[PDB]
RNA sequence: UAAACGAUGUCGACUUGGAGGUUGUGCCCUUGAGGCGUGGCUUCCGGAGCUAACGCGUUAAGUCGACCGCCUGGGGAGUACGGCCGCAAGGUUAAAACUCAAAUGAAUUGACGGGGGCCCGCACAAGCGGUGGAGCAUGUGGUUUAAUUCGAUGCAACGCGAAGAACCUUACCUGGUCUUGACAUCCACGGAAGUUUUCAGAGAUGAGAAUGUGCCUUCGGGAACCGUGAGACAGGUGCUGCAUGGCUGUCGUCAGCUCGUGUUGUGAAAUGUUGGGUUAAGUCCCGCAACGAGCGCAACCCUUAUCCUUUGUUGCCAGCGGUCCGGCCGGGAACUCAAAGGAGACUGCCAGUGAUAAACUGGAGGAAGGUGGGGAUGACGUCAAGUCAUCAUGGCCCUUACGACCAGGGCUACACACGUGCUACAAUGGCGCAUACAAAGAGAAGCGACCUCGCGAGAGCAAGCGGACCUCAUAAAGUGCGUCGUAGUCCGGAUUGGAGUCUGCAACUCGACUCCAUGAAGUCGGAAUCGCUAGUAAUCGUGGAUCAGAAUGCCACGGUGAAUACGU
């Protein structure tokens, strides 16, 4: 943006501009985090089985959703559905996420008072 | 190597001044056109023998960097292989390699 | 192999005429790149055909590149313990070429005692199909009439373009069995 | 085993030559032997120091060596009678009387030649060898630059086979005619024959320490630049 | 380019000089002098013979 | 009898099921060889368990259950042997001495497939030209004498290391000559070294004459340098490239190679590095337990093109003056022109295609649109590639030598074969007479104005040079007119005889240049045999590194300059 890199041949800029754009549209929403994140959220395991292995070995506990040709099997909550229909799983995910963010908006004015008690 | 090539190389130049200073000119005043009803007597051209290892037909050098034989350059005093190793490294002024 | 189909350059109308069909001769009238030369005699050549008919200067030239004209190549491509061969057409570039070519193939051994004579009558000759290469034009195309038996590895092939998705008539194209 | 020798590519843009005169063709030669006999002869006298790279310039009725050493004193020694020493058999040596001076100092402990020196050393003692090769490179990129390449030699452990190992890492571009990159290949001895180590390391892809000049004929030099247009 | 036989491969090197005239229609002496007391160039050389 | 089997001994009991193939039968809109209800074999899929691995998985090769058959390394031997059976080969249970350190179940990856298929390089194709056949030139083997020295031999060697072989050089061979040494350091003894010069000797080498007495000095003597003699040592083309170091070639611009790290496997190792889309490219969009990144490729880089620009001579002269209309000069910058600031071109705009995308093609100005033309430019590495001979160097030998000077001979010999390039076989040309414009560089062993001599070339003399000044240099093919027809000619000119000229003691075999006369091989070469995508291939001349005197080679430069790239 701020014009740097866009001297000399076009090959080294392009090569550049191009691979900015794949880790930009991989990235974008997840771009600040930290560390190894405190829950998981799985909508559907068909392609993304791996995650919920991985996440299983760390310690992290585990919020499913599975269709019918996965297991119900090795997590700490599960959702037994089915992977079709987009009218579904759109009802599905609007649901997970009120449960647990208007928790959050309570806990973090709760917060800054609980921390205050030590400096007092 | 050899020691031939570099004892050689030592000869030749008190030889070049002994034998040849004298004799410069010597071929063709005696000898060649300028002989013209002049000269061409033998008894002043039988003293070519003394300049023979001193002549301009045994400036062939070698090199004087390491002695070493054949593919010689007098503008290194080198060859193919010992210049392309000095180059390497940087050694000869003004060299580069060549694109156009 | 090859990625891409690549093109080719191009020879530009000679500068005493005007004509595509002259720039496209005087580069196979070239002998040891001298061009300037081959240009005296192809400009000397139709000075002498316009003296056996005043009608045009390039009339019996044009004529001879239609007439002497071969359409068609032999290819080769094996089928299992037998090569065989495969006619193709060939392109106009390539049509002109080999005929003009032959017209000069002829021309320089004819013996006359200038090659812008030598070369104006070989026209001559060319032009009103009675000439050396109408045999040449007949054999190649003997070749053609006489294969259209045989198909390039013609065994597999059958298979391979029904296969691969492809459809129920050779496919002219990359990454089918040709 | 294949490539030019990556510095022998750049001497003609952005980095420098070796040595640096002019003799116009015919003397050009005996200049070049001089000055290899001045190289030769000199880094076996201060042997006793530490030393990356010679430079060596032939002025008229003159011959000026610069020196890159690992630290500013070392070849100056006591009271400047060291360096008194070199410029006096640099003269005796030379088809001219002799000036010396010491270059600034830059990156001692990341050039190429005093990291190849120290490889060698540990294989010249015949130890097993084992981690040394990792450890090389560990600390050279622990210390600075942006990669290394290290290629070992001399039939290691005194087998009666060739046995070489190497290790790169980071960045070390290979055909560049733009920067500087550092590179040494090492040659000592050992009980059973010639042992070498090669040591390409890498600062950066941009050094300005040459480039042409900043403007055209007109603006550089003189204000008043103009000619008459005729009047012979 | 090898040390020895390998004979397709080759090197090829060049060297390039390089002449500049200046041109002084007029020399002045302290011009003269000041090029003959700040002389310590290798890099270029300096012909003051003429022709 | 065997390959008698889910590549399960038998049967039996127990163990989440779903679905197929397909079948009793209740029920369905009797709405997939369909569903449900309730049985069926038979089988796919996968969870527990089990396996070394494939594989099994409710019909086990799980969980176990009972009982029988049978094994105890390979080879030799599934035979021998004994009992029994079979016209009869055979069948049945089933073996050792001896030899041997393996044989055998499974999997990874390479190379490979003649199993299937995709993809790339001028690799073929699509053609074109050269070489193999001729001559010369030059190289290799065969072959030869005293010796014709070697290094190197599928594409990596045969015009290559070894760019200029009468001696020398130059590996070799012969003849001459000495041993610290024809080159350095060091000592003992004599001479200064250097120069000029007679004579013996081939010359090396020695004696003698004549010039000189520098350098340092308890003023003995010595260094430098030589003669003479030892060692330490110099020297060694002295051997080994499974002993090496340094460095580079091959495939190949192959289009790939790897590091960190996770997961899957018991691990060797996979995966990523492979797919879809796109490129010159592992280039780049999408994306699977592969994630992140680096090398090559990409880049900086020179060079050129037009084109803007400044410099204005050893560069230039649209115009104007003196004037034969010559930058010679009053004078000019318009002008190439030289080297440098650089400018232009970015799949960027715009249009179409392409999965949003990289990218290909079109459109427009311009020298030019496909990152403008050209080059730099080759990951890592088997190849036991190749150098001990640039040079380092251990192991390891002579050092009165495996050293070195001087002369003569030699690679280039000659019997041929084989490799390569030149020049030719034609007429696109040669011949005669007339006629034209270069580029780029080289020139203190060198070239060289003027000069006089010469038959062109050249020559010797010499001011001189630093090369935008002067010279090599007369650039050639090409241009004009007439002439010639496949006959070795009107092409090609080798051979050879002779004269004029050159560098050198010396030009016979192994040197150069000019020129007169005659004059052979060769009519585009079977086997064989290569580079090439466009300033390329082709073809012509020129210059240069080397270079006493040798260029067909090599290296760079400029003239004229092609077929086609469909297809794999």
């Amino acid at each position: 943006q701020d014009g740097t890199f866009d001297k000399l041949t076009k090959k080294e800029a392009l090569m550049r501009t191009r691979e900015l754009e794949k880790l930009e549209n991989s990235l974008g929403g997840i771009k600040d985090m930290g560390g190894l994140p405190d829950a998981l959220f799985v909508i559907d395991a068909d392609h993304e089985h791996i995650a919920i292995k991985e996440a299983n070995n760390l310690g992290i506990p585990v919020f499913a959703i599975v269709d019918t040709n996965s297991d119900p099997d090795g997590v700490d909550f599960v959702i037994p559905g089915n992977d079709d229909a987009i009218r579904a799983v759109t009802l599905y995910l609007g649901a997970v996420a009120a449960t647990v963010r208007e928790g959050r908006s309570q806990d973090l004015a709760s917060q800054a008072e609980e921390s205050f008690v030590e400096a007092e | 190597a050899k020691q031939s090539m570099k004892a050689r190389e030592v000869k030749r130049v008190a030889l070049a001044d002994k034998y040849f200073a004298k004799r410069a000119e010597l071929k063709a005043i005696i000898s060649d056109v300028n002989a013209s009803d002049e000269d061409r007597w033998n008894a002043v051209l039988k003293l070519q023998t003394l300049p023979r290892d001193s002549s301009p037909s045994r400036q062939r050098n070698r090199c004087r960097q390491t002695g070493r034989p054949h593919g010689f350059l007098r503008k290194f005093g080198l060859s193919r292989i010992k210049v392309r190793e000095a180059a390497m490294r940087g050694e000869i002024p003004g060299l580069k390699k060549a694109s156009w | 192999p090859r990625r891409r189909v690549i093109g080719q350059r191009k020879i530009l109308p000679d500068p005493k005429f005007g004509s595509e069909l002259l720039a496209k001769f005087v580069n196979i009238l070239m002998v040891d790149g001298k061009k300037s030369t081959a240009e005296s005699i192809v400009y000397s050549a139709l000075e002498t055909l316009a003296q056996r008919s005043g009608k045009s200067e390039l009339e019996a030239f044009e004529v001879a590149l239609e007439n002497v004209r071969p359409t068609v190549e032999v290819k080769s491509r094996r089928v299992g313990g037998s090569t065989y061969q495969v006619p193709v057409e060939v392109r106009p570039v390539r049509r002109n070429a080999l005929a003009m070519r032959w017209i000069v193939e002829a021309a320089r051994k004819r013996g006359d005692k200038s090659m812008a004579l030598r070369l104006a009558n070989e026209l001559s000759d060319a032009a009103e199909n009675k000439g050396t290469a109408v045999k040449k034009r007949e054999d190649v195309h003997r070749m053609a009439e006489a294969n259209k038996a045989f198909a390039h590895y013609r065994w597999l092939s059958l298979r391979s373009f029904s296969h691969q998705a492809g459809a129920s008539s050779k496919q002219p194209a990359l990454g089918y069995l040709n | 085993g294949q490539k030019v020798h990556p510095n022998g590519i750049r001497l003609g843009i952005v980095k420098p030559w070796n040595s640096t005169w002019f003799a116009n063709t015919k003397e050009f030669a005996d200049n070049l032997d001089s000055d290899f006999k001045v190289r030769q002869y000199l880094t076996k006298e201060l042997a006793k120091a530490s030393v990356s790279r010679i430079v060596i310039e032939r002025p008229a009725k003159s011959i000026r060596v610069t020196i890159h050493t690992a630290r500013p004193g070392i070849v100056i020694g006591k009271k400047g009678e060291d360096v008194e020493k070199l410029r006096k058999v640099v003269a005796d040596i030379a088809g001219v009387p002799a000036q010396i001076n010491i270059a600034e100092v830059r990156k001692p402990e990341l050039d190429a030649k005093l990291v190849a020196d120290s490889i060698t050393s540990q294989l010249e003692r015949r130890v097993m060898f084992r981690r040394a090769m990792k450890r090389a490179v560990q600390n050279a990129m622990r210390l600075g630059a942006k990669g290394i390449k290290v290629e070992v030699s001399g039939r290691l452990g005194g087998a009666e086979i060739a046995r070489t190992e190497w290790y790169r890492e980071g960045r070390v571009p290979l055909h560049t005619l733009r920067a500087d990159i550092d590179y040494n290949t090492s040659e000592a001895h050992t009980t059973y024959g010639v042992i070498g180590v090669k040591v390409w390391i890498f600062k950066g892809e941009i050094l300005g320490g040459m480039a042409a000049v900043e403007q055209p004929e007109k603006p550089a030099a003189q204000p008043k630049k103009q000619q008459r247009k005729g009047r012979k | 380019i090898s040390p020895h036989v390998n004979k397709d491969a080759r090197d090829q090197y060049e060297i390039r000089t390089h002449l500049r005239l200046v041109d002084i229609v007029e020399p002045t002496e302290k011009t003269v002098d000041a090029l003959m007391r700040l002389d310590l160039a290798a890099g270029v050389d300096v012909q003051i013979s003429l022709g």
